[PDB]
């Protein structure tokens, strides 16, 4: 069966980089189309992106050009850099298949100058 | 099940094909047509072991599982039997799946030569929706 | 782009009753609306596709319906384990959206 978790750090500074992994267990990366959510402190949810078989993407207009989303097929990852970040992009992140049916356990990640 | 041309064309409206992901319903009639030729029931085996499925002849190499063709991604996560229905349901699950990689409905060989660039409205014109 | 307003935004109620949950989109979606539940510390849980399409896994109690801008959840008979958010996301159109959530409680 197929299994997703997140992974990276939970803790950035503003205008860095925010780089978080998906890691796919129990088929490839090849076999779906992958997604990247999160929900901000206020229980609001966005759909970051995703990407398709063809290596399409598709971002979230709300994200000003600062996102990106690769994939790894050798390692079966794929991952999220959102760029500049600042205190607006503290929220949990999930990664998902497209369909919905696979979802990561979900991590946080706050964003401070602390 | 061999649909009528405005039977399918409120089918695939009522499954939410009327203007999904920039496709209109045309678009979708049309593809039917010449893909299958409005037949549910449509398969077409391939040369590289591969069948097409169903009133939109949704690919077992790259969509489907059959269970039986080499290098299988099963990118809709469905049964290619699924496709072979009367109940277009699968069907447009999966299509709605396929048009929505950058790719569009460029997936489909038959609209490619026989819709694009052609009036597609026409195939949605004279009937009661 | 899309915007999905639900309502009411809390609804309470007494396990064994049934709830019906709301979902407008500002435009047109056609059927391309999936219901999700949402617990504290939890990832999302896909309860209903494309409207009203049953998923594998879910209760039987959960039902979708609606078509354009319009569209229902319901919960025939809510248990306890049903308590938490409610959210419904669009896909008919890029970006894809997510309404603002009802919180199901306990009355």
């Amino acid at each position: 069966d197929v299994q997703l978790q997140e992974s990276g750090p939970s803790l950035v500074k503003p205008s860095q980089t925010l780089s978080l992994t998906c890691s796919v267990t129990g088929d490839s990366i090849t076999s779906d189309y992958w997604s990247w959510i999160r929900k901000f402190p206020g229980n609001r949810l966005e759909y970051m992106g995703y990407v398709s078989y063809s290596g399409s993407t598709y971002y979230n207009p709300s994200l000003k050009s600062r996102i990106s989303i690769t994939r790894d097929t050798s390692k079966n990852q794929y991952y999220l850099d959102l760029n500049s970040v600042t205190t607006e992009d503290t929220a949990t992140y999930y990664c998902a298949n497209w369909d919905g049916d696979y979802w990561g356990q979900g991590t946080l990640v706050t964003v401070s100058a602390a | 099940k061999v649909f009528g041309r405005c039977e399918l064309a409120a089918a695939m409206k009522r499954h939410g094909l009327d203007n999904y992901r920039g496709y209109s319903l045309g678009n979708w009639v049309c593809a039917a047509k010449f893909e299958s030729n409005f037949n549910t029931q449509a398969t077409n085996r391939n040369t590289d072991g591969s069948t097409d499925y169903g009133i939109l002849q949704i690919n077992s190499r790259w969509w489907c599982n059959d269970g039986r063709t080499p290098g299988s991604r099963n990118l809709c996560n469905i049964p290619c039997s699924a496709l072979l229905s009367s109940d277009i349901t699968a069907s447009v699950n999966c299509a709605k799946k396929i048009v929505s990689d950058g790719n569009g409905m460029n997936a489909w060989v038959a609209w490619r030569n026989r819709c694009k660039g052609t009036d597609v409205q026409a195939w949605i014109r004279g009937c009661r929706l | 782009d899309i915007v999905l307003t639900q309502s009411p935004a809390t609804l309470s109620v007494t396990p064994g009753n049934s709830v019906s949950l709301s979902c407008r989109a500002s435009q047109s979606i056609g059927n391309d609306l999936h219901w999700y539940q949402q617990k504290s510390h939890e990832s999302p849980r896909l309860l209903i596709k494309y409207a009203s399409q049953s998923i594998s896994g879910i209760p039987s109690r959960f039902s979708g319906s609606g078509s354009g801008t319009d569209f229902t959840l319901s919960i025939n008979s809510v248990e306890t384990e049903d308590f938490g958010m409610y959210f419904c996301q669009q896909s008919n159109s890029w970006p894809y959206t997510f309404g603002g959530g009802t919180k199901l409680e306990i009355k």
